[PDB]
């Protein structure tokens, strides 16, 4: 209750273990997730890689493409939200321009070294709703979000050779930037992950 | 698995949540929290009323966050050490940094 | 205009409030009859009748009583600034000297209160629950006659900006979150001295008025969208947001109770069909489950607006 934004947590895992099928359903919660954010908000996604970044951005764009632009135009309308500075700041250092014509971007310190910068930045002046990253952006400078979302919760890890649940401290750091002292009120943390995890994912969402 | 060992076993609901059950995958919608009743004389700090010393490099705040202003007297006043449990969005950098200022 | 309930009062009614005590609240609560002199509030006892006990015991006229905590109304006055809980305390401001605050706005969180001079204030609730008083109060050069507050969108608790009017004949446009505070958005134009500077939705379009009855709606975004126009009796634009019909639009008055709304996202400025008007905003209750408290030339009222998408009556 010391927490700054009031933190509802929405800790949904997938109970099955099909894997070409959970590749799917996973995806499908991420749809309807960000059908959910697609107003006035900003969702801010965390993964376990560099490249998944940019892969599930532009995978909202074939969803709201394949929406036939319903649920697309996160604006009031044309001229509305800093279009003409969506589309003044275009060509950019790596393929963030292919989105960000569009309304999702992207974060992670490969790209560049100032695109990170001015994507945190860029999100901070009000004009970034949908930006997907990796744990370090969480990390990193205090880039909020009106809500985050982790996905997965799944890590390869290099010194356990293998699939491990991604750290806690990572936890804690992307979930105090599910919601914000100033930008945010009451903050939206999502958690999609294993069903098996799942009641240890509500222990760790409470100091048990 | 350390650090996801959870070790404890069953655990404890939050004041709103329940369990909403979907297509093979299942949803904890859970309420958020409230921060505690405000308490009589219970006044946050302002970066004039603790240490007039320490004031420098206090540029950019005007008062104390409330966890800091609970805990800045004991946290400069001595050497007695610090053991401080919150959750993130308190700014707990803030509270050692008055233990730092202790130092200073 | 349908009958819920009408009576009459005596003195000089200058303003009214209709309040809640929790989110929950299906009906609101508190009716605060600001008179020239004090406040009769009452919550309502399906006879409405006079009520002290509120923790109100207004002395003076209304110009905030407000939900924004959830158990909590913040009544301000031209006597100080009441913070109100489920426990009804006052934890209170006091308009710096003897001066007095004029002009007042509530957010979800955030009060914009003006004082003459120019001298505005910045609020907003701590993690806590009680308010915050964010240390610079910001001069202004000329009469700030109005100015509203963008109601924030659920998941934050902040605008984007917010609309400053000012006497020089044209009107400011100011952010409040820590984003920028103390400074100038940007502005806009007027043909005449601001009146009344409300927001709609349904996106954001807002609504400026003049002294002498006329009004304007624009497009809500960091500078003004598009001028659209129409002339109302050279009387003060009274502005004011009420829900209708599952959704909200604006009532306006300068010589005609005018509902200004989007049906199915329509500009329409319909008139009511009643005389001349003094003040009003929306209520609730079993008697009224949706209509206006409409308080009259010495008379208060509980009224019913029915079929509202037609165009005569």
């Amino acid at each position: 209750s010391f927490r700054p934004v009031p933190l509802e947590q929405t800790y949904v895992g997938i109970t099955e273990k099909k894997a070409i099928k959970r590749f799917q359903i996973m995806n499908e919660i991420v749809y309807e997730k960000i059908m959910e954010h697609a107003g006035k908000n900003q969702v801010l996604v965390f993964v376990h890689s560099r490249k998944e970044t940019g892969k599930t951005a532009r995978a909202i764009r074939d969803m709201c493409l394949e929406k036939d632009t319903l649920g697309l135009f996160l604006r009031e309308g044309s001229a509305s939200t800093e279009v003409l500075r969506t589309e003044a700041e275009q060509c950019k250092n790596l393929e963030l321009k292919d989105l960000l014509p569009y309304g999702f971007a992207i974060h992670h310190a490969g790209m560049t070294r100032v695109d990170r910068t001015l994507v945190e930045d860029l999100f901070a002046d009000k004009h970034i709703q949908v930006l997907v990253s990796t744990a370090t952006l969480a990390w990193g400078v205090n880039l909020p979000a009106h809500t985050v979302i982790i996905k997965g919760t799944q890590v390869y890890s290099p010194e356990k050779g293998r699939w491990t649940e991604l750290g806690a401290l990572d936890i804690l750091q992307m979930l105090g930037r599910a919601g914000r002292p100033q930008y945010d009120t009451k903050g939206e943390g999502i958690l999609i992950t294993s069903h098996g995890e799942l009641q240890y994912y509500l222990s760790l969402l409470n100091q048990q | 698995q350390g650090s996801h060992f959870m070790a404890n076993k069953r655990c404890q609901l939050p004041d709103g949540s329940f369990r909403r059950q979907r297509k093979g995958y299942e949803e904890v919608h859970v309420p958020a929290l409230k921060p505690k009743p405000f308490g009589s004389e219970e006044q946050l700090l302002p970066v004039e009323k603790l240490p007039k010393y320490a004031q420098a490099g206090f540029e950019g705040f005007k008062t104390l966050n409330r966890i800091q202003s609970k805990l800045y007297r004991a946290a400069l006043e001595t050497d007695e050490n610090l053991l401080l449990c919150a959750p993130t969005g308190a700014g707990k950098t803030n509270v050692a940094l008055m233990c730092m200022l202790r130092e200073i | 205009v349908s009958e819920m309930a009408v009576s009459e009062l005596p003195g000089n009614p200058n303003a009214v409030w209709t309040v809640r005590r929790h989110i929950e609240d299906e009906f609101d609560a508190y009716i605060i009859v600001s008179f020239v002199n004090a406040t009769l509030v009452l919550s309502i006892g399906e006879t409405v009748e006079e009520v002290t006990d509120s923790g109100f015991l207004g002395t003076t006229p209304t110009l905030s009583c407000s939900l924004l905590g959830d158990d909590a109304l913040v009544q301000v006055y031209p006597d100080g600034i009441r913070h109100i809980r489920a426990d009804k305390r006052v934890n209170e401001w006091k308009t710096p000297g003897k001066k007095t605050i004029v002009k007042c706005a509530v957010n979800q969180r955030q009060v914009v209160i003006a004082l003459t001079g120019g001298e505005l204030v910045y609020f907003e609730m701590d993690p806590s629950g009680q308010l915050n008083e964010y240390t610079e109060r910001k001069e202004m050069s000329a009469d700030v006659v109005c100015m509203s507050l963008a109601n924030v969108p659920p998941g934050e608790q902040r605008s984007r900006f917010l609309a400053v009017g000012l006497v020089d004949n044209t009107v400011r446009i100011i952010s409040l979150d820590p984003s920028d505070c103390l400074q100038p958005l940007s502005m806009q134009a007027l043909p005449a001295q601001p009146e009344s500077l409300c927001i709609v939705e349904m996106f954001l379009y807002l609504n400026i008025g003049l002294q002498n009855g006329v009004l304007l709606r624009t497009v809500l975004d960091p500078v003004t969208g598009d001028l659209s126009d129409t002339r109302t009796g050279s009387r003060p634009v009274k502005l004011f947001r009420v829900r209708m019909q599952g959704q909200e639009a604006v009532l306006a008055m300068s010589s005609r109770s005018w509902l200004s709304y989007s049906y199915q996202s329509r500009f329409h400025l319909t008139p009511l069909s009643y005389e001349t008007l003094e003040f009003a905003s929306g209520f609730a209750s079993e008697q009224c489950p949706e209509g206006i408290v409409a308080i009259s030339t010495n008379t208060l009222r509980i009224l019913a607006l029915e079929k509202l998408g037609a165009v005569f009556n």
